[PDB]
RNA sequence: GCCCCAGGCGGUAGGGGAGCGUUCCCGAUGCCGAUGAAGGCCGACCCGCGAGGGCGGCUGGAGGUAAGGGAAGUGC
RNA sequence: GUGGAGCCUGGGAGUGAGGGCGCGAGCGAUAACGUCCGCGUCCGAGCGCGGGAACAACCGAGACCGCCAGCUAAGGCCCCC
RNA sequence: CGUGAGGGAAAGGUGAAAAGAACCCCGGGAGGGGAGUGAAAUAGAGCCUGAAACCGUGGGCUUACAAGCAGUCACGGCCCCGGGGGUUGUGGCGUGCCUAUUGAAGCAUGAGCCGGCGACUCACGGUCGUGGGCGAGCUUAAGCCGUUGAGGCGGAGGC
C-alpha cells in the first residue's frame, strides 16, 4: 500500500479582499492557499494549489510604525545601488507589490515556489480582471 | 542498398575535415558535389575524393543509380598522429601533433 | 613466482564504473572520480532511507491537518482526541482515509472531538 | 605579466559548447542561366565562361 | 468492503483479492493467517479502538521471499572508513481472502 | 636496485625542475629498475626430525595396509626385464591398471620392466618415502624391500 | 538440547579474528577444451554481509585446471 | 555492585603537537579563538544523526541493517518549515 | 646524448599454409569498393587477443527563468523489455578524494585522464605464541652413501 499521488485537476480560483487586514497575517493565509496545503491531497512536488486573486491591496494595513519605518530594498548590482523604499513610499507608488513581496517571501524558494507565486494575482481597488475564472470568495 | 568509401590515414586534422563532412551529411550527391566544389576548405578536396569513390562504388559495384544517391551517413575518424618536434625558446622542444583522418562516406538511395 | 596485476585491477575498476553508470562526466568515465561519487552516493542512500521515513510522515501529517481543518479542528487536537479515543490507526492510513474515504475520516473527527 | 594559465581542464561539455558556433555554412550557389551549372553568384561562371549573358572567359 | 490491518508493526488498508508484501510471517505457504483489524470500511464503518471487537481479515500465504538487494554503504572521509554491506530484507507475500466484518 | 645495469647518476637535480625528485633510474619506483624484496636464490630444505620421518614412513605403509592395499611378494615370476612380462605377473597378481602402484623392489630387472608403466612408480627399497606411498593407491613390496623397510623403522 | 531467549555491535593511531582474489607447486601420464581454453564485452538472473563466485549471450581461437593442501615478486 | 568490571602473567601496539567548553587558580590587562596547571567534559576518534540559520567540540543523543508504523529528546508549533 | 670519461633507449606475435589479395572500379598517389584466397580478412600485413582513457556517427530520454562536490530519496512524464531497465521534470536532502592536523569543502598537500610498474621481504640469530615428534632427555653440522625431484647414514657439537 503506497501513498496517494493525485492525478492532476484544474486549479480552484479564489478571491480575497485585503481590505483592512494585516499584511503578514494575510500573506500567511495566501501562502498556504498557494502551496495548496489546505487541500488534504497536497503534494510537495506539484503546483496544485489555488489561484489566489487579491483586491484592495492598497487598503491593507500594518501595525506599529511599519508604514514609514519598514524599508524595502533592491540592489542594482552597481556601486551604491542599494535602493531604500519605505512602505509609505511603496504603497504610494506601487501598492500591490507590498502583499506581493510578502506572499513571495513566504513562498518556498525554487522553481515551484516561483510558479506558485505566478498563481498570485494582487490588485489594488476592488476590481480584478479574472471574471472568466469564476473565483470563489473566501472570508479570511 | 548502401555503398561506402573510406579514406584512411589522410594527413589532415579530423576536427577540420569534420567541418566539411558536416556540410554534406544527408545532402544529395549532386548537392554534395556542388557544396564541395566551392567549399573554401582544404578538407573539401579530401571529402570530395571520398564522395566520388563512394559514388563510383554504388554505380559500378553495387547496382545503384547515381541520380538517387545521397550521403546517408558520413563521419571522420581520427587515425594515428604524426608526432613532430617544434623547437621552442630556451632549449625547450614541444611535440607538435600532425593529425590524421579516416574519412568515411556512406551513400544510400533516395527511393522515389 | 611473480603474481603480476593481470586482470585484477581492470575487473575492480569495471565493477565500480558500472555502479557509476549514469553519472555526469568523468564521474561515470574515470574510475577515480566514480569512486568518489559512489562514496557520497552510498552515504546519501543510507541517510535518505533514514530520512525518507521522516519525509512521508511529514506528508501524511500535512494531508491530515488539511482534512482536519476541513472539519473545524487542527492536526494536534485531532491526534490528542484519537489518543484518548483509543484509536491507533497510523498516519499512513489516517492520511489515506482522509483522501480516499473522507466519511470514515469524518467519523474519526467525530470520535476525536468526543474523546475530550 | 605572470603567465596566466587554465585553472581547470575544460569539460567535454564546455569545449563543444564553445564550438556551438563553428559549423560551416554551405556556399551560396545559384544556377548559371547558360549551362545551368551551380556557381557562386556575382562570379564569372568557370564552366561556360559566361557572365552577364556575354562570354567573358575562354573556358 | 475494506479494512485496515496490523502486521509487522505497520498498518495497511486491505481489500479482498489483494497482493500485499509484509514482514516475514512465521506461517507456511498455502496456509492462512488471521490479521488484526483496526477499522472496517465500505459500508459498515466500524472504528476499532484500537482493534475491532472480533472481526478479522483472512490472508492466504503466497510464499516468502527476500527483497531486491540494497547496497547499504558507509563512508567517513579522511579516516579510511568504508563499509559495504548487502541487504535483502525478507518478506511474506499475502493474498487477502475475506474480511470477517 | 644495486644489482641492476643502470648508472648511479642522479637523473636531474633535486630541486627547481618541477619534476618529482629522483636519484638513479635503478630505483624500484622506475619502470625497468630494481625489484623490492623479490625472490633470491633460496634453500627451502630443512632438517625435519628423523623420528617424524620414520613415523611417517611407518604410518604411510600402515595406512596402505589398513585399506587392504599393502601387498608383499616373494618374487616376480615370469619377468626378466620386459614390460609385457610384468603385465603378465601383475595381472596374475591382482594389479590390472585401475590402481596406482608404488612398486618397491631391489630387483633391477623388475623396476626396469615396470617403470615405463603410467600407473606404476618404480622404487628401490632404500627409496621408500612417504610422499610416494601416499601418491599411489597400491603398495607392492618385495619382501627384501619389506626387509630394509622394518630395519629402517626400527 | 540444529532451534529458543536475552544482551552487545560509532569509531582514528592500534590489537586480534574470519574470509575473498592474484601467480606458482602437489593433486596431474589425470581432468576440462575446436560441440570453443585463457582473456575480452555485456547481463535488470543466481549464490555471498562483503572482497567475490556462478550462470547465460557475444567476442576470442588453444589453452586451462577442481576437491584438498602448499609456496609467494599477491590485490594501487 | 557479574561488569568489554577487576587482578595475575606473558604477546602485539600506538601515543608521548591536542583542542574547545564548564568550574578552581597562576601569568596577562578582573585582554586574546591568549598562555600555564587542576577537576570534568566533549571533539579528537562521534566533520555520523536532531537543535542551535549556517558552524569539531553549546543543547539533545552514542548511527548493526531494513520498514511509506509508533513515543519522545533538545528545540520548536504565523509562512519559508 | 656527451669534448671526453661516460650515459644509454624504444622496438616481439598475420596465417595451418602467403594461399600476402590476379583482374576490374573511384583515385596522381595513399586509401577504398567489388572480385578472389582463407575455417576465420573488425587474421589484410598501420596484421592474434584488442580493455581503458580519448575522438566520432547513429538512435532513446532530457535540456535555453536556471543556483550546481553534480549525488541521493520521493513522485511524475516519456522510451524500451515482457514488475523490471533507461532518461530526468519538480520536491526534500546534501561541504569531492587523499594527505597532514587541535581543527580542511576548505582559499593548506598530492592528483589532467586512463592503462601497466610501484612500497613491510629474505638470511641468520633472538623472543613469545603455536602444530606436531620424542622426552630426562631432544637434536645432529659438515660431510659420506644412495636417488636422479628416494632417501639414509653421520653424535663432532648444541640445548
Ligand atoms: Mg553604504
Ligand atoms: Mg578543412
Ligand atoms: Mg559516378
Ligand atoms: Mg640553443
Ligand atoms: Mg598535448
Ligand atoms: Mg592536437
Ligand atoms: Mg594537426
Ligand atoms: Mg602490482
Ligand atoms: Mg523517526
Ligand atoms: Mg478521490
Ligand atoms: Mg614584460
Ligand atoms: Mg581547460
Ligand atoms: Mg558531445
Ligand atoms: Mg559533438
Ligand atoms: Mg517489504
Ligand atoms: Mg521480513
Ligand atoms: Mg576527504
Ligand atoms: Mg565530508
Ligand atoms: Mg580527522
Ligand atoms: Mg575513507
Ligand atoms: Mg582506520
Ligand atoms: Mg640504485
Ligand atoms: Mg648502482
Ligand atoms: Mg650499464
Ligand atoms: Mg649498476
Ligand atoms: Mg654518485
Ligand atoms: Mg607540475
Ligand atoms: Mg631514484
Ligand atoms: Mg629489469
Ligand atoms: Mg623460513
Ligand atoms: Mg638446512
Ligand atoms: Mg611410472
Ligand atoms: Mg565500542
Ligand atoms: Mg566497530
Ligand atoms: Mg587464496
Ligand atoms: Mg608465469
Ligand atoms: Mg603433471
Ligand atoms: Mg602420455
Ligand atoms: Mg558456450
Ligand atoms: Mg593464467
Ligand atoms: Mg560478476
Ligand atoms: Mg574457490
Ligand atoms: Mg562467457
Ligand atoms: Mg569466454
Ligand atoms: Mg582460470
Ligand atoms: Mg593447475
Ligand atoms: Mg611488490
Ligand atoms: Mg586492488
Ligand atoms: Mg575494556
Ligand atoms: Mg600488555
Ligand atoms: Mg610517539
Ligand atoms: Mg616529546
Ligand atoms: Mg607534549
Ligand atoms: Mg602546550
Ligand atoms: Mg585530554
Ligand atoms: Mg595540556
Ligand atoms: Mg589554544
Ligand atoms: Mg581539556
Ligand atoms: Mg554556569
Ligand atoms: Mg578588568
Ligand atoms: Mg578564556
Ligand atoms: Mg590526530
Ligand atoms: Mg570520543
Ligand atoms: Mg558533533
Ligand atoms: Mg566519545
Ligand atoms: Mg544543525
Ligand atoms: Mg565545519
Ligand atoms: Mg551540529
Ligand atoms: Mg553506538
Ligand atoms: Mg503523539
Ligand atoms: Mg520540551
Ligand atoms: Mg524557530
Ligand atoms: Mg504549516
Ligand atoms: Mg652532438
Ligand atoms: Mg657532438
Ligand atoms: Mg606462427
Ligand atoms: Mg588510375
Ligand atoms: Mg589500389
Ligand atoms: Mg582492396
Ligand atoms: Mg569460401
Ligand atoms: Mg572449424
Ligand atoms: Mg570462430
Ligand atoms: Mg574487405
Ligand atoms: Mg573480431
Ligand atoms: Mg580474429
Ligand atoms: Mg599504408
Ligand atoms: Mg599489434
Ligand atoms: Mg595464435
Ligand atoms: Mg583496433
Ligand atoms: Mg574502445
Ligand atoms: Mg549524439
Ligand atoms: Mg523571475
Ligand atoms: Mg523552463
Ligand atoms: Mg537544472
Ligand atoms: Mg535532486
Ligand atoms: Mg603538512
Ligand atoms: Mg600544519
Ligand atoms: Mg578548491
Ligand atoms: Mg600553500
Ligand atoms: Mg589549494
Ligand atoms: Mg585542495
Ligand atoms: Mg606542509
Ligand atoms: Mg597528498
Ligand atoms: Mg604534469
Ligand atoms: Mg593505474
Ligand atoms: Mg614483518
Ligand atoms: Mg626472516
Ligand atoms: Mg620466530
Ligand atoms: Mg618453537
Ligand atoms: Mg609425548
Ligand atoms: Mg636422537
Ligand atoms: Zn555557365
Amino acid at each position: 500500500m503506497k501513498t496517494y499521488v493525485p492525478k492532476q485537476v484544474e486549479p480552484r480560483w479564489v478571491l480575497i479582499d485585503a481590505e483592512g487586514k494585516t499584511l503578514g497575517r494575510l500573506a500567511t493565509k495566501i501562502a498556504t492557499l498557494l502551496r495548496g496545503k489546505h487541500r488534504p491531497d497536497w503534494t510537495p512536488n506539484v503546483a496544485m494549489g489555488d489561484f489566489v486573486v487579491v483586491v484592495n491591496a492598497d487598503k491593507i494595513r500594518v501595525t506599529g510604525k511599519k508604514l514609514e519605518q519598514k524599508i524595502y530594498t533592491r540592489y542594482s548590482g552597481y556601486p551604491g545601488g542599494l535602493k531604500k523604499i519605505p512602505l509609505e513610499k511603496m504603497l504610494a507608488t506601487h501598492p500591490e507589490r507590498v502583499l506581493e513581496h510578502a506572499v513571495k517571501g513566504m513562498l518556498p524558494k525554487g522553481p515551484l515556489g516561483r510558479r506558485l507565486f505566478k498563481r498570485l494575482k494582487v490588485y489594488a481597488g476592488p476590481d480584478h480582471p479574472h471574471q472568466a475564472q469564476r473565483p470563489e470568495k473566501l472570508e479570511v | 542498398m548502401e555503398a561506402k568509401a573510406i579514406a584512411r590515414y589522410v594527413r589532415i586534422s579530423p576536427r577540420k575535415v569534420r567541418l566539411v563532412v558536416d556540410l554534406i551529411r544527408g545532402k544529395s550527391l549532386e548537392e554534395a558535389r556542388n557544396i564541395l566544389r566551392y567549399t573554401n576548405k582544404r578538407g573539401a578536396y579530401f571529402v570530395a575524393k571520398v564522395l566520388e569513390s563512394a559514388a563510383a562504388n554504388a554505380v559500378n559495384n553495387h547496382d545503384m543509380l547515381e541520380d538517387r544517391l545521397y550521403v546517408k551517413a558520413a563521419y571522420v575518424d581520427e587515425g594515428p598522429a604524426l608526432k613532430r618536434v617544434l623547437p621552442r625558446a630556451r632549449g625547450r622542444a614541444d611535440i607538435i601533433k600532425k593529425r590524421t583522418s579516416h574519412i568515411t562516406v556512406i551513400l544510400g538511395e533516395k527511393h522515389g | 613466482p611473480r603474481a603480476k596485476t593481470g586482470v585484477v585491477r581492470r575487473r575492480k575498476h569495471k565493477k565500480i564504473l558500472k555502479l557509476a553508470k549514469g553519472y555526469w562526466g568523468l564521474r561515470s568515465k574515470s574510475f577515480r572520480k566514480a569512486r568518489e561519487t559512489l562514496f557520497a552516493a552510498g552515504n546519501y542512500a543510507y541517510a535518505h532511507r533514514k530520512r525518507r521515513k521522516r519525509d512521508f510522515r511529514r506528508l501524511w501529517i500535512v494531508r491530515i491537518n488539511a482534512a482536519c481543518r476541513q472539519h473545524g479542528l487542527n492536526y494536534s487536537t485531532f491526534i490528542h482526541g484519537l489518543k484518548k479515543a483509543g484509536i491507533e490507526v497510523d498516519r499512513k492510513n489516517l492520511a489515506d482515509l482522509a483522501v480516499r474515504e473522507p466519511q470514515v475520516f469524518a467519523e474519526l473527527v467525530e470520535r476525536a472531538k468526543a474523546a475530550q | 605579466a605572470k603567465h596566466p594559465v587554465p585553472k581547470k581542464k575544460t569539460s567535454k561539455a564546455r569545449r563543444d559548447a564553445r564550438r556551438s558556433h563553428h559549423a560551416l555554412t554551405p556556399p551560396t550557389l545559384v544556377p548559371c542561366p547558360e549551362c545551368k551549372a551551380m556557381k557562386p553568384p556575382h562570379t564569372v561562371c568557370p564552366e561556360c565562361g559566361y557572365y552577364a549573358g556575354r562570354k567573358v572567359l575562354e573556358v | 468492503m475494506f479494512a485496515i490491518v496490523k502486521t509487522g508493526g505497520k498498518q495497511y488498508r486491505v481489500e479482498p483479492g489483494l497482493k500485499l508484501r509484509v514482514e516475514k510471517l512465521d506461517a507456511e505457504p498455502g496456509a492462512t493467517v488471521e490479521l488484526p483489524v483496526l477499522l472496517l470500511g465500505g459500508e459498515k464503518t466500524v472504528v476499532g479502538t484500537p482493534v475491532v471487537e472480533g472481526a478479522s481479515v483472512v490472508a492466504e500465504v503466497l510464499g516468502h521471499g527476500r527483497g531486491k538487494k540494497i547496497l547499504v554503504s558507509k563512508f567517513k572521509a579522511k579516516v579510511q572508513y568504508r563499509r559495504k554491506k548487502g541487504h535483502r530484507q525478507p518478506y511474506t507475500e499475502l493474498l487477502i481472502k475475506e474480511i470477517r466484518g | 636496485r644495486g644489482e641492476v645495469a643502470y648508472s648511479g647518476r642522479k637523473i636531474w637535480p633535486q630541486k627547481h625542475t618541477g619534476r618529482a625528485r629522483h636519484g638513479d633510474i635503478g630505483a624500484p619506483i622506475f619502470v625497468g629498475g630494481g625489484v623490492v624484496f623479490g625472490p633470491k636464490p633460496r634453500d627451502y630444505s630443512y632438517t625435519l626430525p628423523k623420528k617424524v620421518r620414520k613415523k611417517g614412513l611407518a604410518m604411510a605403509v600402515a595406512d596402505r595396509a589398513r585399506e587392504g592395499k599393502l601387498l608383499l611378494v616373494e618374487a616376480f615370476a615370469g619377468v626378466n626385464g620386459k614390460t609385457k612380462e610384468f603385465l603378465a605377473w601383475a595381472k596374475e597378481a591382482g594389479l590390472d591398471g585401475s590402481e596406482s602402484v608404488l612398486l618397491v623392489t631391489g630387483n633391477e630387472l623388475v623396476r626396469r620392466a615396470a617403470r615405463n608403466l603410467p600407473w606404476v612408480v618404480t622404487l628401490a627399497p632404500e627409496g621408500l618415502n612417504v610422499y610416494d606411498i601416499v601418491r599411489t593407491e597400491r603398495l607392492v613390496m618385495d619382501l627384501d624391500a619389506w626387509e630394509v623397510f622394518q630395519n629402517r623403522i626400527g
